[PDB]
RNA sequence: AAACUGCGAAUGGCUCAUUAAAUCAGUUAUCGUUUAUUUGAUAGUUCCUUUACUACAUGGUAUAACUGUGGUAAUUCUAGAGC
RNA sequence: UAGUGGCCUACCAUGGUUUCAACGGGUAACGGGGAAUAAGGGUUCGAUUCCGGAGAGGGAGCCUGAGAAACGGCUACCACAUC
RNA sequence: UUUCCAACGGGGCCUUUCCUUCUGGCUAACCAGGACUUUUACUUUGAAAAAAUUAGAGUGUUCAAAGCAGGCGUAUUGCUCGAAUAUAUUAGCAUGGAAUAAUAGAAUAGGACGUUUGGUUCUAUUUUGUUGGUUUCUAGGACCAUCGUAAUGAUUAAUAGGGACG
RNA sequence: GACGUUUUCAUUAAUCAAGAACGAAAGUUAGGGGAUCGAAGAUGAUCAGAUACCGUCGUAGUCUUAACCAUAAACUAUGCCGA
């Protein structure tokens, strides 16, 4: 329809959005950059509405114009900015600094961090290719473009990439054990140590997968994101550690647990 | 507009389609280039990203390439002799891919005199050697030899004149040329 | 075998089957040829306006016995002449020909509550001004 | 001769009505 | 028919820039550059050592295997290097609770490396367009016949 | 202020006449292709002789608005010169 | 062409689809969740706040541009129709 | 929970119930490696199935229809719960299940158990000596001369048909 | 067709879209006889519509030959193979 699209409609956003269903007519759709758009949750939709350090847009933008959050150690000022997935939010503010990881609903939240691993930040490395001059590098899942890497690195692994500078510092190889994090699909926010591969030539390359409780289920390959060991994160990951309870068990623990 | 959409088409049944949207951009064909001998005016034209194109209307000089070689020369045409999709072609003298052109000597002579030591036709001591060590190597074929004395050999063509303005021959030689050559006492 | 075949291949004939028995039945044929369009003087309506053409000569499809005050109408959203009805009935005073009505059926389509021919149509609002308004000594109660 | 009234399609031609 | 030394076209048929190599003549005399077509497939005999070129061949030429591989039987090999074949299937019907036979005609290139004939069981698989309906390439034979070449000379 | 320049004006809003392997829906593929933007990475070789006709202490035009003489029945029409 | 391709074009071959319903005809036919239903199945509708398609009165056509066969863009025809 | 009497489950194995061969980690637990006690139809478990509708916690919007909202003290400058899941067959993509229907091997035995032997296509990871014309033994397929192998192939003659003859 | 058989095929099978044989009476073209009665018809009726049932001759037809037709209350008012 004579090229691209500038607005996105209330009810035409990702659920994972959560905005309310009245109050307004419109979602407010994520530019383009370092994450998809169906997975981009942008400045506003952290600031005003999940932290509520603003009350509505004008606000919003008195802080983007006043230079003070940071997404990844710049100093981005754009209101639909997509600050995806693993992105490191640190404020200028009272100096509480954040990250985006998922809960196990699939849905991003407030999640405030220190200052190890606010330095930081990770990536599934989606390509290692060989480019010009003869130069060897990796692309990481949101944009970067990384030189001359390990050539024992390949495809489907991670990084440790550094916030000042782009330096990978380490990596994680793949095999099983490894405590691994989905991202897209159905089981969006679990974990828990890959049991095997499939390869299935021509199509898709599934993946078993435990859990905490040893609960497998089968993702697809473009939704694995490893980062570990036998019980060895490289963040500091939410409270309830990604292991889906069921709605039986919200109901025993938001209903019999707290409620008395 | 020249479109090169599927659905003006008669499906393979034979039901003919019926009428959808109007014809559109993004799905358009130009004009032949169609590309000839003599002067240069390579009209350029724009293109879906930016992205230009260069169209060699009137084309007169290439980088033309023996093979069994590994030279490469600036050279330029005869003619045509053979076209193998329409001998309309050959009239016209039309070049385009795949045409059968018969391109100058004079740079593969001038480097073959002064290379080689056989100087066919017709620089101390250890540079004679570049034209005494070449034992079974200055050994060319003699159907190749016979159009040096015309000064004429036989080139085919492996660009796109329509669509990079370029005209890059390539001696043809061998299994080739006597099938080009069978095919050419046939044709021309 | 009751007469019809049942093996797990067969739904080729079954729903070919009833295709050609769905023609037997009567608002099947009725519905999906469009002759509520092509006939039926509303027009797949469910009212229409129109003129008065006259006073109305009785024919017997019977039984009410008299003449009944009806209508010679002809709408104006298609002119297709019809006999029409006032019930209530009587008062012949109150308004001329050539004048305005808003028809509704009688509840079967009409085609019988008396021995007009063709009398299907209660006029419900004449001049867009009502009947039941109007039968209530408000306002007074139309002529043909 | 036939008794042919149908293939209105046109019998949009007669929004000449 | 098209005779091999294969170029009965108007056209030298060759593998493009393969370059038989005119100048030096010794124990080579074979230049035919093969490739494998992917997903487990042997390579038939006759493409390693064949004089034949067929751009769209998956072995010798610039096509390729990907998305969909699918089965059924031959007919009407009456075009040139090309083939029909035609797959049943049993439609569903929930009205009924019951299915439907139907068949659908796929045209597919064959390679002159296979030779078939009407009646055959074959495989392909999908290919870049070749043709209006063409999308396929024939890329394996399984020829069930039985074994009838001296079967009438019988006990 | 105006005006040059750049980006925007290809989004939104409306309507459902066409359209029956068409659209569309679920699934594919691009080893067959373009992509402003955004984000990340990326030019010592630019006098193509960098053996110079050089200005890199930075080389030239052409013009709007400004102005000031006008015509049109009427348009967001525009003309002639000087910056 | 941004590119596959009968998309064309030049020579060839005589094919391809079909009673497993080709082809032709009609649709008061824009396609997908909805509705009335309510033992179950079946039935009929879906212009309509969302997705996809199409059009700016009907057909063409082209510029600018990464992007339009664009119409609160342009040229022409056709139907209108203002001072 | 010490637990006597019987009962519902599948497995390790066994009364020809082959549940296989293949060996480095090894002295089959399981990981590469060559064949399946045949291929489709069927079904079972995942995955894809936009959000809005439909079913429902919880929330005194005054009940509601709605809405996803919100609650708590020293209010001492704060504390703090959320915004589930159900569903959506064909088609498409993954694996068993071992009936049903299909497709039939081995009537030539020009075939399997061939752990066999002359001979054919072979052959370079090689070791050759660093790299290419001249070679073998040799790792991995097939058959004729050719026979050694265990238990070597004829599911029926239908109160279903077709013949003959009486 | 039945029946008997320790004969032969080893599933060659049921119905049936399409397709094909046959077909009363009657009727349809070209011939043979032309005995029998006899739709129509030509005559006598014969008195009002006790009711018009009567009676007498009758071309063709009935019988066949070279061919149709394709109709019955073609009805045991019941399609065909199974228990």
């Amino acid at each position: 329809a004579r090229g691209p699209k500038k607005h996105l409609k209330r009810l035409a956003a990702p659920h994972h959005w959560l905005l309310d269903k009245l109050s307004g007519c419109y979602a407010p759709r994520p530019s383009a950059g370092p994450h998809k758009l169906r997975e981009s949750l942008p400045l506003i939709v952290f600031l005003r509405n999940r932290l509520k350090y603003a009350l509505n847009g004008r606000e919003v933008k008195a802080i983007l114009m006043q230079r003070h959050v940071k997404v990844d150690g710049k100093v981005r000022t754009d209101t639909t900015y997509p600050a995806g997935f693993m992105d490191v939010i640190t404020l200028d503010a009272t100096n509480e600094n954040f990250r985006l990881v998922y809960d196990v609903k699939g849905r991003f939240a407030v999640h405030r961090i220190t200052d190890e691993e606010a330095s930081y930040k990770l990536g599934k490395v989606k390509k290692v290719q060989l480019g010009k001059k003869g130069v060897p590098y990796v692309v990481t899942h949101d944009g970067r473009t990384i030189r001359y890497p390990d050539p024992n690195i390949k495809v489907n692994d991670t990084v440790k990439i550094d916030l000042a500078s782009g330096k990978i510092t380490d990596f994680i190889k793949f095999d099983a054990g490894k405590l691994v994090y989905v991202t897209g699909g159905r089981n969006l926010g679990r974990i828990g140590t890959i049991v095997h591969k499939e390869r299935h030539d021509g199509g898709f390359d599934l993946v078993h997968i435990k859990d905490s409780l040893d609960n497998t289920f089968v993702t697809r390959l473009n939704n694995v994101f490893v980062i570990g060991e036998q019980g060895k994160p490289y963040i500091s990951l939410p409270k309830g550690k990604g292991i889906k309870l069921s709605i039986a068990e919200e109901r025993d623990r938001r209903r019999a647990q707290q409620g008395l | 507009g020249i479109s090169r959409d599927s659905r003006h088409k008669r499906s393979a049944t034979g039901a003919k389609r019926a009428q959808f949207r109007k014809k559109r951009k993004f799905e358009l064909g130009r004009q032949p280039a169609n590309t000839k001998i003599g002067a240069k005016r390579i009209h350029s034209v724009r293109t879906r990203g930016g992205n230009k194109k260069y169209r060699a209307l009137r084309i007169e000089t290439g980088n033309f390439s023996w093979a069994s070689e590994g030279i490469s020369k600036k050279t330029r045409i005869a003619g045509v002799v053979y076209h193998p999709s329409n001998n309309e072609l050959v009239r016209t003298n039309t070049l385009t891919k795949a045409a059968i052109v018969q391109i100058d000597a004079t740079p593969f002579r001038q480097w073959f005199e002064a290379h080689y030591g056989q100087t066919l036709g017709k620089k101390s001591k250890n540079a004679e050697r570049k034209w005494a060590a070449r034992a079974a190597s200055a050994k060319i074929e003699s159907s190749v030899e016979s159009q040096f004395s015309a000064g004429r050999l036989y080139a085919c063509i492996s660009s796109r004149p329509g669509q990079s303005g370029r005209c890059d021959g390539y001696i043809l030689e061998g299994e080739e040329l006597a099938f080009y050559l069978r095919r050419l006492t046939a044709k021309k | 075998g009751k007469g019809k075949p049942r093996g797990l291949n067969s739904a080729r004939k079954l729903r070919v089957h009833r295709r050609n028995n769905r023609w037997a039945e009567n608002n099947y044929k009725k519905r999906l040829l469009g002759t509520a369009f092509k006939s039926s003087p509303f027009g797949g309506s469910s009212h229409a306006k129109g003129i008065v053409l006259e006073k109305l000569g009785i024919e017997s499809k019977q039984p009410n016995s008299a003449i009944r005050k009806c209508v010679r109408v002809q709408l104006i959203k298609n002119g297709k002449k019809v006999t029409a009805f006032v019930p209530n009935d009587g008062c012949l005073n109150f308004v001329d020909e050539n004048d305005e009505v808003l028809l509704a059926g009688f509840g079967r389509k009409g085609k019988a509550k008396g021995d007009i021919p063709g009398v299907r149509f209660k006029v419900v609002k004449v001049s867009g001004v009502s009947l039941l308004a109007l039968w209530k000594e408000k306002k007074e109660k139309p002529r043909s | 001769p036939d008794k042919q009234v149908s293939k209105l399609q046109r019998k949009n031609k007669a929004k000449q009505l | 028919s098209t005779e091999l030394t294969v170029q009965s076209e108007r056209a030298f048929q060759k593998q493009p820039h393969i370059f038989n190599n005119p100048k030096v003549k010794t124990s080579k005399r074979t230049k035919r550059w093969y490739k494998n077509a992917g997903l487990g497939f042997k390579t038939p005999k006759t493409a390693i050592e064949g004089s034949y070129i067929d751009k769209k061949c998956p072995f010798t030429g610039l096509v390729s295997i990907r998305g969909k591989i699918l089965t059924g039987t031959v007919v009407s090999t009456k075009m040139h290097r090309t083939i029909v074949i035609r797959r049943a299937y049993l439609h569903y019907i929930p009205k009924y609770n019951r299915y439907e036979k139907r068949h659908k005609n796929v045209p597919v290139h064959v390679s002159p490396a296979f030779r078939v004939q009407v009646g055959d069981i074959v495989t392909v698989g999908q290919c870049r367009p070749i043709s209006k309906t063409v999308r396929f390439n024939v890329v394996k034979v399984s020829a069930a016949a039985g074994k009838a070449n001296k079967q009438f000379a019988k006990f």
